DNA sequence: AATCATAGTCTACTGCTGTA
DNA sequence: ATACAGCAGTAGACTATGAT
């Protein structure tokens, strides 16, 4: 279920859309290329300068030298982790398509996990249904994949404009940097002109989106390759701009996210010295030097051995250069067993709280590096003690020991099992994931992250999102419990500083811690006419009813408003209008036929909505039916 | 003298004459021109037309065969049969069936030159085509010269399949596959167009179906055709295709255990060598599974050697002679590390001394049947299958059910949607009935068939006026045998809600016919992304008749009241099985009530936020 | 009268010439007239095709140019080899060098003479080392005019040809001019068989249509040649053989007449017309069969007889690897149900009853599984499009000739395949050309057919002196090129087949006095160029000095210091030269020769040419 | 700074089957 | 028959190199 419409999201959509006021879409003379390439969206330097200044002013962004640049087609959007930046850039793609008919976009991602997560979301039925209702558009997705002439590129370049389809190329950094894109082929694309993938993509005149712009440093290779596309405009989205801004259009910070409770609060748990450095294979211990691959002891460090030497590579994937250390007390059996036991006890305290309420299915995520029978024991014990859906859920948890479960293929399997994990039909709630797979977790119902054999904002962000109820809908104030080592004591102080530093000021004292109107009053009076008697009236629900006995009668009410507001395809206009106001296609057409005006744009539709709503309030017959 | 001139043209310019000895005027003209971009491509006149045809939107609606679907057998059926143009039918499936199909099997018209294939469609003026396709007026004139008139060339054939294969690709799951039957007429041309639509990297392989026995005098005796196989994504495609329930394998495990229960020591092998010596000839490909013990029948796998090149050289010690065993000519295929593991596992068969190369103990129960590229299966059995369904003579060159049965078993593994958009006689659908009633098997079939009239012929003389009628009947009969599995019928309908683009009384709609109302609900549910198998439940909202389907609620009927709205909010509050997230209503039958529905869907509590959509 | 071999050509030069020469009506002072050619087509009752399709590739116009280009090499003899007792009287040829250049030299003497072609071209798998390589060095400006394409298009093509590429366009640019020439060498009834795999089957088919025309497509064979047990989706176990012809002139049917034992059994089947009743016909035949049994290989299991001839029993009744049709068969004598096959029957009940009517079913003495009657008269009765022949025997054939080498050649074709194709397509006569020799399988097959089957074929095989892979079996044994290995294979295969031998020829670089080798090179080149077969003897003539040569009534005077001129005038018999070719680099003595020969040509004509 | 990606080479192996 | 060596074999692990 896609959340519409979140104010912090709609604000970012509008902030990119406002940059293109008075922009003109210029079609090519070439009849063949017109069907495959994008229209050239041209607008003057002054126009573009003025459009940005007005956006910055409205959004409360300082019109400084570091925040704007009229000699740059790069537009910037800043949104913190767990605020829906992906949904926002996708909704903007649909808006640039609605207003200008831009139908070909390149989504540039820096990682395979972000590529897998972006594609999953783009292909999902809930997204498809959401955007087909609101725009009467279909998105065709072309994913550039390493084969272990790229088909995604051929198909994206070759795809026809002829009108319900938006075409989108999803590509990662590794593929942008591959020779596969620079090479010459026997095959020609774009009216048989280009034998190179980059020349074929450049000719499409694309609009490029950059996900996490801090992973594309402007002076470096990846960015220089993106420059080769001679893109119309580049829209960068992220929480980190380590090289500053180009044209900052929107900023939703980490303090705003935590403060306006758009994200879960944090409840940190610190579970309670030595260092084994890699010398030259000789390893120095400070709590004596040992030689060398076999199991590392050297202490009690459980379950860890050397795999490669030159740098030394450990059994969990930890690569040590000559000088790199590791605290051997991190791998202690008692310390983990303790961390795991504590998270289980805290989960059931939250489980009986959420599953006895509509119900919310909570999840606990454990992060392993590479004892296991204990977990079951602990769950079983806490279940038999705590003995009504959670009574039957505990009964199934006792009757079975499948309450727990466990690189590009592995992330895909996580994303696949997503709807399954949130289903109250299956008992699985505890998840064991290797640290290397962390990038593939962003599950709203994860209420506990437990780093077992271990930016703080990035790691908490995996469980920051607002959870969904049994009816798969976001709850309309929860907290994520985070479990850390004895090694991390400054955790809440270092995270509270990190959130503040990233962002007159804030941040909430409670969030991250250790565990016109006169018309409205007349209407409220119309319905109205210890536990107190006033409580019984203030809690009795009713439903609005409009007393208009004829469509011919309604027609005259909308006509009056239309004439009073004289100071301001046609088919696509009326369809978009009906869906917003809501009034009959025939009655809107009838008034417009009578009226001495002439249509047709999104600005006109937005004025009729805002205007007619006010008119409706200011005037008068209406009611309230007892519901 | 005129024939002598023609012979010079054929002798020096053979490519200028088609397969039927007809003159290709343009091929000689392009030779005559030596004036001043060359690229790797299969090009044909109509490629731009085929590209248009695939992007052109549906001009129709979909509706059920209410009589057929309400029958007990067909009721909750997972199987579909659709009437209409397959291209139009596939375009309606996109919102619900992309990408959900595990396998596509199609038997398109071959371009035999004796099958009556001719390109023809519904659809333009040279002015009209030139604008939409985005090509010069001379090309739009040249295309229409063939699309409107009778054409059976490679280009006409490619214009016909391209949009069908293009849309079908969209319905395919990433791990999904397409299978296409053809003969020598269009094999290369289809294979080249599949390279275009799917990518050459996604070619799985081609199968050779040796299906005929031709004893009539000729140069080459043509006794085969092909099955081209492609995947949507070669990367997401399962690495291996194997059957674990072979008929030969199952027989041997049964015979193995039967002998094992009746005989003990050295007698077990003597009794087995007796039955083996006599039956060996029927055991292929397990005709060398001569050995037996208490764990079953096994073979000595003489599969330790290295293919083609130099391998691993080391000593394998004989357990009795204690000398190194004879080494294969190319050395071993296993590294010592793997060999040592096979020795500890007791997988090695040694000779009576070291002068014998080692073997691997492999049991018949562990046999997995692969898909060999050359299939020998007489196609003439399709007449026997059809005389058993229709005991009338000759109703349809139909495919036998014994061919697609194995391909469905390999591609799919007991589960998945099987799609045939050139149904023919209904062979694929029938094959799903036979496969399902041996299970762990529950595939769902979707087959499409055009309402093309029956020729005078046997079908016409029996009351079957269209190929669809014979197809529907064949599935009814095939369902009756095969335990009444049933299937649902759907058909394309004219778009009654359409109007010519105008603006001045334009929106002044006719009251919906009870049939029209049902056509809308069916089309809307599919368009909205719900599978044709998902049920549409009737909902009562204070007397008002609504419909619920996959989280979305439909309000088509007029006269929706304030009581209906209160009952809707009550049903959300009270009923545990009532959880909609989207409300769709018919505009023409709804402004004051239209606004009332919106305000109520925001003001009221539950705790679900319901979206409100307007349609027509 | 004055010629310098070998003249500039383009991608349509020869094509555009044939049209003007044969249709002057259709050419205006100016370009072509479409209406005039269209008028000639409509007149001969020829319809206008609606066909409009093509496979375009990068290097198409380049390939078209190389097809038209004249040779850029000379031809020599390997006289050391061709003077050996066994090889001197031979009619078989083995040529060293690039096939395209060898085929271009052959055009003049062999045009419309080849009865059959078999070739095993590179399959272009991702591991056969195939790349496009030319040994041509055109300027982009030269290609632009010759092609004719623009300078940028011309630059793109040379970048591609030197890259070198393994693509479909690379492979097509390579194959096109080789098949284009080979087609000119083939008789009107002549056939081409081409081995290929999945990699280039579609591309091969379409380029053969562009070269021969689709109407001249005979068909395609599948050679199911191996077993593959590697875990995959499809277990690929076959290969292809695309067959074309030069079709209106082709024999209606192909039948193999290689088996004397079949003909014997056909004769003996009929012969036994004297005996009619049974078991009396089976009494008289069994008696004869018990004696002659071993003289019947491979038809020696054909122990039974009936009114229609001699036959064997077939265990092909059961369904292989799969459960079949279950029904009962009642024994005609014991009147009990017959023993059912473990996997049921291959064919339905209705089929079984029809075979039981035609008495094509063999029962035991008991109610023993049934068998099918397979007749000797039917034995190799047709060329089935699916051939089941395990190509592993190529290793056996080669291990026999080369017992010292573990693996002589990488992926060699079996004699058994080539043997079969020749026997159906041909009738014991004609040239059999293989311009992609490799192991030398085609040549070897011709040695075998003429030896055992008493056929009169001539083989012409071409192989490039492509180096042997470093450290390989051939390299270890001293074989520097593939050609040195091919030559040796043919040498050892000749010794095993009654020493029929073969002649060797090799391509030479082109080019202030001559060396003796260079003198032998021009002589060999000129005789072929003039239309004489490489098997036609070049008689040495001594006109006082001299030293002249005569080949098919054409006299050659390459040698310098030609005086002696009166010795040629005196012939006396058998000497009758209608053409005089003499090396131009070896004026008045030349003007006197043309003057004297004109006076000697009455009565009655002897021409003159001054070459290079 | 410590992984994460891509492309390409080449290790490590398939299991039935022709012929002697 | 028993047995060696056949398979214009295949899939995927591992390496170099280079990105952030
Ligand atoms: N509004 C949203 N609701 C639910 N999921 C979302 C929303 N916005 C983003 N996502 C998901 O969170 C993931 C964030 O990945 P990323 O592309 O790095 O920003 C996306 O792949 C989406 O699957
Ligand atoms: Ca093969
Ligand atoms: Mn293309
Ligand atoms: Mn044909």
């Amino acid at each position: 279920t896609l959340e519409k419409n979140l104010p912090h999201q709609k604000a970012g959509v509008d902030a990119v859309m406002n940059v293109f006021v008075s922009a003109t879409p210029h079609l090519t003379d070439n009849v063949a290329v017109r069907l495959l390439a994008n229209p050239e969206l041209k607008l003057s330097e002054q126009q573009y300068y003025n459009n940005i200044k007005n956006v910055q002013a409205f959004n409360g962004i300082a019109h400084s030298k570091d925040n704007h640049n009229a000699k740059s087609n790069i537009i910037d959007v800043s949104m913190e982790t767990g605020t829906g930046k992906t949904y926002t850039y996708i909704k903007t793609i649909f808006d640039l398509n609605k207003s200008f008919g831009i139908n070909k976009f390149i989504i540039i991602v820096p990682t395979l996990s972000i590529k897998a997560g972006t594609v999953n979301f783009l292909k999902s039925d809930a997204l498809k249904e959401h955007f087909r209702d609101d725009y009467k558009r279909e998105l065709r997705t072309y994913v550039v994949e390493s084969q272990k002439m790229p088909q995604a590129i051929h198909d994206f370049v070759e795809a026809s404009n002829f009108k319900k389809y938006i075409h989108v190329l999803v590509i990662n950094s590794g593929m942008i940097n591959s020779k596969s894109l620079t090479d010459t082929y026997d095959t020609g694309l774009l009216d048989n002109q280009f034998n190179t993938p980059v020349d074929a993509l450049r000719a499409v005149k694309p609009f490029i989106i950059i996900d996490e712009p801090h992973r594309f440093p402007t002076g470096k290779k990846t960015w220089e390759n993106i420059e080769k596309f001679n893109a119309q405009y580049i829209i960068r989205y992220g929480a980190t701009f380590s090289e500053g801004y180009k044209n900052l259009v929107y900023r939703l910070t980490a303090v705003d996210a935590f403060n306006d409770d758009l994200v879960k609060g944090i409840d940190a748990y610190i579970e309670d010295n030595a260092n084994l450095k890699f010398v030259k294979d000789g390893k120095e211990a400070t709590f004596f030097k040992l030689a060398k691959s076999l199991s590392k002891t050297h202490s009690a460090i459980h379950d860890l051995t050397l795999d490669a030497l030159n740098t030394a590579v450990l059994s969990n994937g930890i690569e040590l250069k000559i000088g790199s250390s590791i605290n051997p007390y991190s791998y202690d059996q008692t310390l983990a067993d303790n961390m795991m036991r504590k998270a289980v006890k805290e989960h059931f305290k939250l489980e009986k709280e959420l599953l006895t309420q509509p119900r919310i299915k909570p999840l606990t995520l454990f992060f392993i590096d590479d004892l296991k029978t204990k977990f079951e024991e602990y769950v079983l014990a806490e279940a038999n003690e705590l003995l009504y859906k959670n009574y039957l859920e505990k009964t199934v948890t006792n009757i079975s020991s499948v309450h727990g479960g466990y690189i590009e293929q592995e992330i895909n399997e996580i994303l696949h099992d997503k709807e399954l994990l949130l289903s109250l039909d299956n008992p699985r709630r505890f998840i064991f994931s290797k640290w290397t797979l962390r990038e593939g977790w962003d599950n709203p119902n994860v209420f506990q992250i437990c780093k077992l054999r271990s930016s703080k904002l990035q790691e908490v962000g995996r469980g920051l999102r607002l959870p969904v109820n049994e009816y798969m809908c976001r709850v309309k104030n929860f907290t994520l419990k985070y479990y850390v080592d004895f090694t991390e004591k400054d955790f809440v102080d270092s995270l509270v500083k990190e959130v503040n530093e990233s962002s007159p000021s804030k941040f909430t004292q409670e969030l991250k811690e250790q565990i016109d109107n006169f018309k409205d009053s007349d209407a409220y009076s119309r319905l109205k006419s210890e536990l107190k008697e006033l409580w019984d009236l203030i809690n009795q629900k009713a439903v609005i009813e409009y007393k208009i006995n004829s469509e011919s009668e309604f027609l005259s009410i909308f006509k009056s408003f239309m004439l009073e507001e004289t100071e301001r395809s046609y088919r696509e206009f009326l369809d978009n209008l009906s869906q917003t106001i809501f009034v009959k296609h025939g009655t809107l057409h009838k008034v417009f036929c009578d009226i001495k005006d002439t249509i047709l744009n999104i600005q006109t539709i937005r004025k009729i909505k805002s205007g007619f709503s006010k008119y409706l309030l200011n005037n008068s017959f209406s009611l309230g039916y007892n519901l | 003298a005129n024939s002598k001139q023609l012979a010079v043209l054929k002798a020096n310019f053979p490519q200028c004459f088609d397969k039927n000895g007809a003159f290709i005027q343009e091929k000689l003209l392009e030779i005559i021109r030596a004036s001043e971009k060359e690229s790797y491509s299969l090009n044909w006149l109509g490629k731009s037309y085929a590209r248009l045809l695939a992007n052109l939107p549906p001009k129709t609606l979909l509706a059920e065969d209410k009589t057929h679907n309400q029958q007990e057998e067909n009721k909750n059926s997972q199987h579909l049969l659709i009437k209409g143009d397959n291209l139009e039918v596939l375009k309606h499936m996109v919102n619900a069936y992309a990408e959900k199909v595990k396998m596509i099997y199609i038997d398109p018209p071959y371009n035999t030159g004796k099958d009556g294939f001719v390109y023809n469609d519904d659809r333009f003026t040279p002015e009209q085509l030139s604008e939409l396709a985005g090509i010069d007026l001379d090309e739009a004139k040249r295309i229409l010269e063939f699309t409107t008139k009778g054409s059976s060339s490679h280009s006409a054939w490619l214009t016909f399949i391209y949009p069908r294969l293009y849309i079908a690709r969209e319905l395919m799951r990433e791990d999904g596959t397409i299978f296409i039957s053809i003969d020598h007429n269009e094999f290369s041309q289809l294979k080249l167009v599949c390279d275009e639509i799917f990518g050459e990297q996604n070619h799985v392989g081609d199968l050779v179906w040796k299906n005929a026995t031709d004893n009539n005098p000729s140069n080459i005796a043509v006794e085969h055709e092909y099955i081209i196989v492609y995947t949507k994504n070669k990367e997401q495609l399962i690495s291996e295709w194997k059957s674990n329930i072979s008929d030969v394998k199952n027989l041997l495990v049964n015979i193995g255990e039967e002998f094992a229960s009746k005989y003990t020591g050295n007698e077990l092998q003597e009794k087995y060598t007796q039955w083996f010596r006599e039956h060996r000839s029927e055991l292929w490909p397990l005709d060398r599974y001569k050995y037996i013990d208490k764990d079953g029948i096994y073979t000595g796998s003489q599969s330790v050697h290295n293919p083609g090149k130099e391998g691993y050289r080391y000593d394998i010690i004989h357990p009795k002679t204690k000398k190194p065993c004879k080494q294969p000519l190319m050395g071993y295929r296993f590294p010592l590390d793997t060999m040592d593991r096979l020795l500890s596992e007791e997988k090695i068969i040694f000779g009576d001394d070291e002068n014998k190369i080692i073997e691997l103990k492999v049991y018949a129960k562990d046999y997995k049947q692969k898909l060999s590229s050359v299939i020998h299966l007489d196609g003439r059995v399709a007449t026997n299958e059809l005389k058993e369904l229709f005991p009338m003579t000759q109703p349809f060159n139909a495919k036998t059910i014994k061919l697609v049965e194995d391909l469905i078993s390999f591609a799919c593994d007991g589960e998945g949607i099987v799609l045939d958009f050139f149904a023919g006689s209904g062979t694929t659908a029938h094959t799903v009935f036979n496969l399902n009633n041996k299970n762990k098997t529950s595939y769902q079939f979707i087959t499409v068939q055009l309402d093309e009239p029956t020729k005078k012929s046997d079908a016409m003389k029996h009351g079957y006026n269209t190929i669809f009628d014979l197809t529907k009947e064949r599935l009814i009969r095939a369902s009756k045998k095969n335990r009444d599995q049933g299937f649902k019928v759907y058909q394309l309908m004219p778009d009654f809600r359409a109007k010519d683009e105008s603006e001045l009384t334009f929106f002044d709609d006719v009251v919906l016919t009870p049939e029209q109302y049902d056509t809308l609900l069916t089309t809307w549910c599919l368009y909205d992304g719900s599978l044709l198998t998902t049920p549409i439940e009737d909902v009562d909202l204070g007397g008002y008749k609504a419909h619920l389907c996959d989280g979305r609620l439909y309000l088509i009927a007029p006269n929706f009241t304030s009581e209906a709205l209160k009952a809707l909010l009550q049903k959300v509050d009270s009923d545990k099985d009532f959880a909609p997230n989207k409300v769709v209503f018919y505009g023409s039958n709804f402004s004051a009530k239209q606004m009332e529905l919106n305000e109520a869907l925001k003001s009221y509590a539950n705790s679900i936020e319901l979206d409100l959509v307007v349609r027509n």
